[PDB]
């Protein structure tokens, strides 16, 4: 999934998603029998990503976590 | 040479070696006729397209040109005026005066006749021939041809490049450019892709008219 | 000199064609003609003109073949092809706009700029979607074309509005048979024959109430739109080679969240358009 | 007599539609006839497109034969 | 229509007044196609050649009650 | 000869069809050629009616092109 | 003299109307026009009378409903 | 006789829609023809072939009765 969805952004060497917060994502933002939520809310972290990329640079390797999850 | 008015031609194609009837019935060029008849009787023709005007315009008139020494001191101001000049030296234009009257030089008038005579005789004769297979496709444009067959012995191969081209009605202004030109291998090649066109689209022609009828 | 046979054919044909058939806007018809070499435009497109060009010359009656055949390429040389606008390539110039329009409330203005700030960061060696068009809702008076008229501002675009209440057919969004006059295409390819660019914005209008009760569905052909690929391949019932509107932005005005058609309800992102203040309503009564 | 003329010129709409179509009427014509003998196929089916293939050489504001039959 | 007469010359101008009552089409509203005679304009054309100023005043009757049927 | 005889029927339908009545006098060329320009209009109607002015004056009550011009 | 040559002229309309197919046979559609203006009714019942005339001529009367329509 | 004669409109059906639309109708009517009198069949079949055979050299879209007809 992921690298699909850092391939619809285009943050390529970009992006640290971590799997606690994979864990994270499906306890709290999709509950179905599916793949199709996991799309979504990883696409809202893609978008929001790509945001605080082209506003600024901070860092060329970016760490998602348990920890940024109402920002993304 | 010996600055003259000038005869703005959009209807009148002369020959160099032969007399030709020009038509001038205009109010401000048939002054222009008068004077340069009065000009010891030399005419200064330069066409024009650029829009037709009566006057001697130098915005209207190329640069390419053509003598003519009068031949009959004729003028007829209650119409069209009747007179017969001739060329035997084709020019150019050197000058340019707003008019009337536009005063110009062309060039000298004297006879030209070809040095060499090999290759001329041989792209006379190719030309001879494409006329003569172009003129039985214009038998339904009817035009007479006994014209040149008259005229075979003069081998100045620009004056017959200018009966050939006159004998052949593709455009009249091209026709004018032709007739003014000071080189004669470049409107000899050029008088051959026009009868090439000419006789590609007679072909085409055929091909579409024998299309309709088998499609009858 | 076979140029000159084959535009001299062309002579023909004008000098034929000026003699008979639907004729005060026949020479018309020949600059939309001499238009085709003149619009740029593509070779399928520039094969289909050569296609209608073999359906010109219409040696017969001004009845509506002669007719039909200058409407063709009207629509030909007057839905721009590679003609655009030259787009910004930034969100902050975009911000510096928005900072005009209603004060822009900070709410859904933020996430216009998120939607762009992933769209001036197209990567992929083009510029994918395989994404929405981030339809809008909300009552109608507010800034629906205010908002898109701003974001036109920002990428220095123009805004157009075409409308679907009201509409049920997709014979309503793609014309039909070019076989008669009074075929014409559907709205959009008007929509864009408004517009110059092949990079414009088109904003339609209350979508939700395009209910379909005869034959054919809108919200299939709108789906297809929809999709950011097969509006690529987009074409209606009235023209050959499929405009490519790929290059084209969209965006989206409705009213309801819920009478929307199904797919349209995937390729879609809802941004609920706000029903505003009493004080920024009169912030802008005094201002502007 | 004018009827008559008028169906003498659109002769010439169709024939000047044409120009010398061996080329063809419109030159995409015999890029889709190679399609039939270049292209391998049972020998009924490529029967019954050899039979469509009398059937061409046709333009579309003339016969629509061709029309469906590169579709086809 | 009294309001119009008065109008016009209240303005010191022309009144004028014509129905566009049952219009379905732009044979009224606007002229038929050009290719053929009997095309006439619509009643707008008419309503301004028959009076003679620059600035008239054209009243519209029955605007409630154009629809369509063929002609958008 | 049954179906030239229904050609013929249909064509003298329009010979029947165009009798009745007949446009003559040509003095009205001259009239509206005055008034175009004896009606200053503006030059998009000067213009439109200059185009009209140059269509004319070949046929007006011929071609079915230059009729509805010459009514217009 | 004006009435009879109109008689002339109306005397070969309706001779070659006549073999011309009967006027369509008075095909069916021309004649569910007619009974409708052909019975004096109440006004509104024309209106959506022509409305329904209007209605049909879309279908293929294999519809389940326009046909309970075509039946009203 | 009769069967001679429906061997003539045999041969020549054949012969011609060999070299036209009969190729987009297949040519199967007067190869199916056989059928109808160039097989040893009752009275029964001759009575249907007949009713059929009336059926043959039809058009070949729209509904067609040429390919029912062969089929039968």
């Amino acid at each position: 999934l992921w690298p699909k969805q850092v391939r619809e952004s285009g943050m390529e060497g970009r992006i640290e998603v971590t799997d606690a917060a994979i864990l994270r994502v499906i306890s709290e933002y999709t509950r179905e029998a599916g793949v199709r939520g996991l799309e979504r809310e990883l696409g809202k972290i893609a978008r929001k990503g790509a945001k605080f990329w082209l506003e600024g640079a901070w860092e060329g390797l970016r760490t998602i976590d348990a920890s940024d999850i109402p920002t993304y | 040479r010996l600055e003259l008015p000038v005869i703005p031609l959009r209807n009148t194609v002369i020959l160099p070696h032969t007399t030709t009837p020009v038509d001038v019935g205009r109010a401000k060029s048939k002054r222009a006729v008068e004077e340069a008849m009065g000009a010891d009787r030399l005419i200064f023709l330069v066409a024009q397209r650029d829009p037709e005007v009566d006057d001697p315009a130098p915005d209207d008139l190329y640069t390419w040109g053509v003598q003519a020494v009068v031949k009959q001191a004729m003028r007829l101001p209650d119409g069209t005026l009747q007179v017969m000049v001739e060329a035997r030296a084709r020019a150019q234009v050197t000058d340019y005066i707003p008019g009337p009257y536009l005063r110009a030089r062309g060039e000298v008038f004297s006879e030209i006749f070809p040095i060499d005579e090999a290759v001329v005789r041989v792209l006379v004769e190719e030309l001879k021939e494409a006329f003569e297979k172009y003129v039985a496709n214009h038998k339904s444009l009817r035009l007479d041809r006994y014209q040149l067959e008259a005229v075979k012995g003069t081998s100045d191969p620009a004056m017959l490049a200018d009966t050939i081209a006159y004998h052949a009605t593709w455009t009249v202004a091209e026709k004018q450019e032709i007739l003014e030109l000071t080189d004669l291998e470049a409107r000899l090649k050029k008088v051959l892709g026009l009868l090439s066109r000419d006789l590609e689209r007679f072909e085409l022609d055929k091909r579409v008219a024998q299309r309709v009828k088998e499609q009858m | 000199d076979t140029n000159q046979r084959e535009y001299y054919l062309r002579e023909q044909m004008k000098a034929i064609q000026k003699e008979l058939g639907g004729e005060d806007g026949l020479s018309d018809l020949e600059a939309l003609r001499k238009k085709i070499e003149e619009v740029g435009m593509p070779e399928a497109v520039k094969t289909k003109a050569l296609k209608e060009l073999d359906r010109l010359e219409r040696m017969q009656q001004g009845s509506p073949e002669a007719t039909v055949a200058r409407t063709y390429l009207d629509w030909l040389t007057e839905v721009p092809w590679s003609k655009a606008d030259p787009e910004v390539l930034d969100i902050n110039h975009t911000r510096q706009v928005l900072d005009e329009d209603h004060y822009g409330l900070k709410d859904v203005k933020e996430r216009i700029l998120e939607y762009l700030a992933v769209r001036q960061l197209t990567q992929g060696l083009d510029v994918r979607n395989k994404a929405p068009i981030l339809v809008l809702v909300g009552p109608p008076g507010v800034g629906k074309t205010s908002l898109g008229r701003s974001i036109a501002r920002s990428m220095n675009r123009k805004f157009h509005r075409i409308s679907l209440g009201g509409v049920r057919d997709e014979a309503e969004i793609r014309g039909h048979r070019r076989t008669y006059i009074g075929a014409m295409p559907g709205k959009l390819i008007h929509a864009m024959k408004q517009v110059g660019v092949i990079n414009p914005v088109i904003l339609l209008d209350e979508i939700d109430k395009m209910s379909s009760d005869w034959r054919g569905d809108p919200a299939s052909a709108m789906l297809e739109v929809l999709d950011p690929e097969q509006n690529n391949t987009f074409t209606d019932h009235y023209l050959d080679v499929p405009y490519d509107l790929s290059k084209v932005f969209f965006i989206t005005t409705a009213n309801t969240l819920q009478t929307i058609p199904r797919p349209l309800l995937d390729r879609m992102e809802v941004i609920e358009i706000p029903g505003y203040t009493n004080m920024e309503k009169q912030a802008i009564a005094r201002q502007y």
